[PDB]
């Protein structure tokens, strides 16, 4: 149901609220897109490039799980071909962490400072959220305070 | 690539009035 | 390039393979390289130099160990290298005798003194 | 930070256990005093269990 | 639509079907008839409804055009009664066959520069159309309407004509072997009502297996597939081996006494006269079209076939769309729609200007 | 199958959700079964990102 | 006002007693490891107070945002000096101390917040025995 | 509802489906917070 | 034009005499893999790693021949 599958492609991607033109138009959109390709390497060799960019600016686990799950996926290449290509394009706790003090034999390590210097900045990500939003929610309104008479409305547009 | 146009054919020419870099 | 795809031509270079085939050994090698990518110990080339002198009066390679240090003023002569501390602490570590204790000697400096 | 309160939390707990080992250790010798070691690793603190485990190690050798 | 509404126009064999460019479907689907007397003149439904006693010409028959004033007529019966239109005020973009006559082709843009004097007008091949539908131009659509059939391949959209299969086998002599079929066994499908019942039995009961030996077996040993129609007028027949046998002479064509080759064999033979560098791209981005292939189950069949046939180094990646119906004119709404493509069609200035054969040199 | 079929859909939710695509789990089974009839992915990464540009035009 | 605030600070001295207080010795195994799991809940504590206070520095805070800022805080520590009073004013040493444990996780079960605190100090207590 | 609330979290007897009747309405609580929080930062 | 060319001058100067670097000290390297080494050593790398990544795939490489 290959023509069919675009149809209801075109629909996920369709905002809910004219909605019976639009989609219309836009599966023009997607066979006009569709043919530019076609008119013009191995598979997990590129998730291992993405899982180095992972490993470099933190998060390990994360990037052991990500090969964790590729590894169960062989017992569909094509899929994750295609996952590949969006990697960026998507939208921008555990006590049982490092926590010296817990477990059953724990090794020899002493003082690190690294784990510490690493739970400082996960709670000034919290206070310098807590405050953009304090600044982002102090302005969004003020706009609207301070204007011209009835541009901010909608009722005054009419 | 850069490496790669390293592997390039040198010309062993020579004055003594151009002493560095004369090629 | 980037690192990860320079990666996999060291793999394609040691093991003679393409790419689609040797993904195994550039898994692991993904492994040891990512989580240790930042230098751990203070750079220097002073201390490796002395360390390579050092290596080859120890073979009874006298005459080597002073041909090094006319070659590395070269590198300083030149000075396209930025970082002339890592590949020579590279090339001291894949060297081979043709034909102990490392506690006593000079060692590089743990850079743990400092706050990373 | 508030004057560096983590930064010797770390080494307080550490301490007061090599102090306990230091006057429980005083006076004693010879196959005694690897068992004064001993007389200290039934803490189920993991943190003081790891360090005088590892104290022992060095003195039972 | 910013500028005026454009048209598509595709004179097929069984069928002619009509419409405005960007809608859903041809906005118009009518019979490729006219009806004189044997009402004066009629078209379509009238003519076929009243062919008692009166005389139907075939505009299009077999792909090939039996009479330029019933394709005018025809022509003007679809813009005037089926869309009511006014030809003289649309741009429309028309198909054609593989590899059709110039001399075909310049009395029609003739026709469409004086007797409809539009705008703009265009006419191109259809299976590239329906490549230029399928998302993909490089890959080989096999296309078999009711008249003519073909398997077209396509290399960076100029489709290579040394490669273009050509096959005079379609739905006619789908029905009549069918027709002949069930009478050898015993039932009444010779007649004029029972060609259309059983043309119409084809259509929905008639079944497409993968092979003919494991359905062959099936319905030798059970009849399972075999499903009873008791229609509104009563007559009542179930043969589950007749709707087996029926989708099987695409790849055993001595069941109704062909000796041309098959439909994978000719796809096997489109690739064997290709090159080579658009070898395995045509292998993994080809299309189903025509409106034989509604038939449920045969795209996969097909499949099977065509990756058994060819290496292993390709494989077999078929689009097989389930509006291969009107797949052509979904291709004319895809073509026609494109700003860049308006630069395409050929105008009445140039045509009037330098004779309808510049329509040879324009519409590439 | 169905069973089958079920999970290592699910398993497939989670590489494409640690990757940030923003593919949810409807259109994901829409792809998973369009890329399943044999359609070249490098050319479905130039649709959904156009659909998704063409998306953002209206609001 | 702060006497609002004030119960967070009480709720603090309470706890820090009980485990200055059972790492001692004669305490068992048990009660050794309920006074282990509480002081990773106390660093929270403290990194909070001192974020704030070098947001203080900037002159970006006032009594009624750190009364909004505290709230966690003073739920969390109010359980721990509840375990710490429960252990303490009934003497629980060893199987007696994780029965009570094991009760307060069935008291807390719908918070989902007090219960995942209140089931770490469980599993973590129920290493020794 | 902050007096309703201050005494029916010190009521152990409320029970298991009223301390989370007692946190849902605390919850509702800090974001009226939130917005005293901005009105002061505004002035 | 003219110091595009003349860093490509001074870029094979340091590529051989690190190669004789590479050979007093008796390195199994050669040319095309020391080229690779050094490209991964500008942007910044353990040479403690990227040592134990060579003498693994040098081990690896007599176990399949």
């Amino acid at each position: 149901s290959i023509t069919q599958l675009f149809d209801d492609l075109c629909e996920a991607l369709l905002p809910a609220a004219n909605r019976k033109r639009a989609k219309r138009s836009l599966k023009k959109v997607a066979y006009n897109a569709l043919f530019t390709n076609l008119f013009q390497l191995p598979a997990r060799n590129k998730i291992l490039m993405l899982s180095f960019d992972l490993r470099v600016g933190g998060l390990g686990p994360k990037a052991d799980r990500l090969e964790e799950l590729v590894e169960e996926l062989e017992a569909v290449g094509s899929v994750l071909d295609l996952l590949v290509q969006l990697a960026g394009s998507g939208p921008p706790r555990d006590y049982f962490l490092n926590n010296k003090h817990v477990g059953r034999n724990v090794p020899y390590s002493g003082y690190d400072c690294d784990d510490l210097s690493v739970f400082e900045m996960d709670v000034q990500s919290l206070i310098s959220r807590e405050e953009c939003l304090c600044h982002s929610m102090i302005q969004e309104t003020l706009q609207v305070m301070e204007a011209a008479p009835g541009t901010g409305l909608p009722t005054v547009g009419l | 690539l850069w490496e790669a146009a390293l592997t390039y054919e040198a010309s062993k020419r020579r004055c003594w009035e151009r002493v560095g870099c004369p090629p | 390039k980037s690192p990860n795809v320079l990666l996999q031509n060291l793999c394609c270079r040691i093991l003679g393979r393409s790419e689609a085939d040797v993904a195994q050994q550039f898994q692991y090698a993904v492994r040891v390289i990512g989580s240790n990518f930042a230098p751990t110990v203070e750079r220097d080339e002073f201390l490796v130099a002395e360390k390579i002198k050092k290596e080859l009066i120890r073979q009874r390679r006298e005459a080597d160990a002073a041909l090094f240090s006319e070659l590395h003023r070269k590198l300083h002569s030149q000075g396209v290298l930025k970082n002339k501390w890592s590949i020579l602490y590279l090339l001291l570590s894949l060297s081979e005798d043709p034909r102990s204790y490392a506690t006593l000697f000079a060692q590089a400096l743990p850079r743990d003194a400092h706050s990373t | 930070l508030r004057r560096l309160l983590v930064w010797t939390y770390d080494p307080k707990i550490r301490l007061k256990t090599l102090a306990a080992l230091v006057d429980h250790c005083q006076g004693r010798k010879g196959g005694e005093l690897a068992s004064a070691v001993h007389a200290y690793t039934k803490t189920g603190d993991p943190y003081m269990r790891s360090l005088v485990q590892h104290i022992l190690s060095l003195v039972s050798h | 639509d910013d500028d005026i509404a454009a048209l598509v126009v595709d004179n097929g064999s069984g069928m002619c079907k009509a419409g405005f460019a960007g809608d859903d479907a041809p906005r118009a689907v009518f019979p490729s008839i006219v009806g004189r007397p044997r009402k004066d003149s009629y078209v379509g439904d009238e003519a076929q409804s009243k062919r008692g006693i009166l005389t139907l010409k075939y505009p299009i028959e077999h792909g090939i055009v039996t009479n330029w004033d019933d394709m005018e007529k025809i022509w003007h019966h679809t813009f005037y009664n089926e869309l009511r239109v006014a030809p003289e005020e649309h741009p429309v973009l028309l198909t054609e066959a593989p590899l059709n006559p110039k001399a075909n082709r310049e009395k029609m843009t003739q026709i469409m520069f004086e007797t409809f004097n539009t705008p703009a007008m265009y006419v191109a091949i259809q299976a590239v159309l329906s490549l230029y539908a399928s998302g993909r131009t490089t890959g080989i659509v096999m296309d078999s309407g009711d008249g003519v059939t073909h398997t077209v391949p396509i290399y960076e959209g100029y489709a290579l004509p040394h490669a273009i299969l050509r096959l005079d086998l379609a739905g006619r002599d789908l029905t009549d072997y069918l027709m002949k079929i069930l009478t050898e066994r015993g039932y009444s499908f010779t007649t004029t009502a029972e060609r259309e019942i059983v043309r119409d039995i084809k259509e929905k009961l008639c079944y497409v297996a993968l092979d003919f030996e494991q359905e062959m077996a099936t319905a030798a040993s059970s009849s399972s597939l075999e499903k009873s129609y008791e229609l509104p007028d009563g007559q009542v027949i179930t043969i589950g081996n007749e709707r087996f046998r029926c989708p099987e002479a695409l790849f055993q064509p001595s069941f109704l006494g062909m000796e041309s080759c098959g439909i994978h064999e000719t796809t096997f033979n489109s690739i064997m006269k290709c090159d080579v560098d658009i070898r395995k791209d045509l292998y993994a981005n080809t299309v189903l079209s025509g409106g034989t292939t509604m038939y449920p189950g045969i795209a996969d069949r097909m499949q099977k076939e065509i990756t058994a046939l060819a290496p292993s180094t390709m494989k077999i990646k078929i689009i097989a769309p389930p509006e291969r119906k009107y797949s052509v004119w979904i291709g004319g709404s895809i073509l026609a729609s494109l700003s860049t493509f308006q630069q395409m069609w050929i105008s009445k200035q140039e045509y009037d200007e330098s004779g309808p054969s510049i329509v040879h040199r324009k519409c590439f | 199958n169905l069973n089958a079929v079920r999970e290592t859909m699910d398993v497939l939710l989670e590489i494409s959700r640690i990757l940030n695509t923003g593919l949810d789990m409807e259109t994901l089974s829409i792809c998973v079964r369009l890329c399943e009839q044999g359609i070249n992915p490098e050319a479905l990464s130039s649709v959904i990102k156009e659909l998704r540009k063409a998306t953002e035009a209206l609001k | 006002l702060v006497h609002r605030i004030l119960p967070v600070a009480a709720s603090y001295s309470a706890v820090t007693r009980f485990i200055e207080e059972k790492s001692s010795f004669e305490y068992g195994q048990v009660n050794h490891a309920l006074a282990a799991a509480m002081r990773t809940l106390v660093k929270e504590h403290l990194i909070l107070v001192s974020q704030l206070e070098q947001l203080h520095r900037q002159g970006l805070l006032s009594l009624q945002k750190l009364w909004f800022y505290i709230q966690p805080a003073m739920r969390t520590m109010d359980i721990l000096a509840s375990l710490a009073t429960s252990v303490d004013k009934g003497e629980c040493l060893g199987g007696s101390t994780l029965s009570l444990l094991h009760d307060r996780s069935f008291s807390y079960t719908g918070d989902s917040q007090a219960q995942e605190l209140c089931l770490y100090l469980t599993k973590a207590a129920s290493a020794p025995y | 509802i902050r007096r309703y609330t201050d005494q029916r979290s010190l009521d152990r007897s409320f029970g298991l489906v009223g301390q989370s009747f007692c946190a849902a309405l605390h919850q509702e609580l800090r974001e009226y917070y939130r917005l005293l929080s901005v009105l002061h930062s505004q002035l």
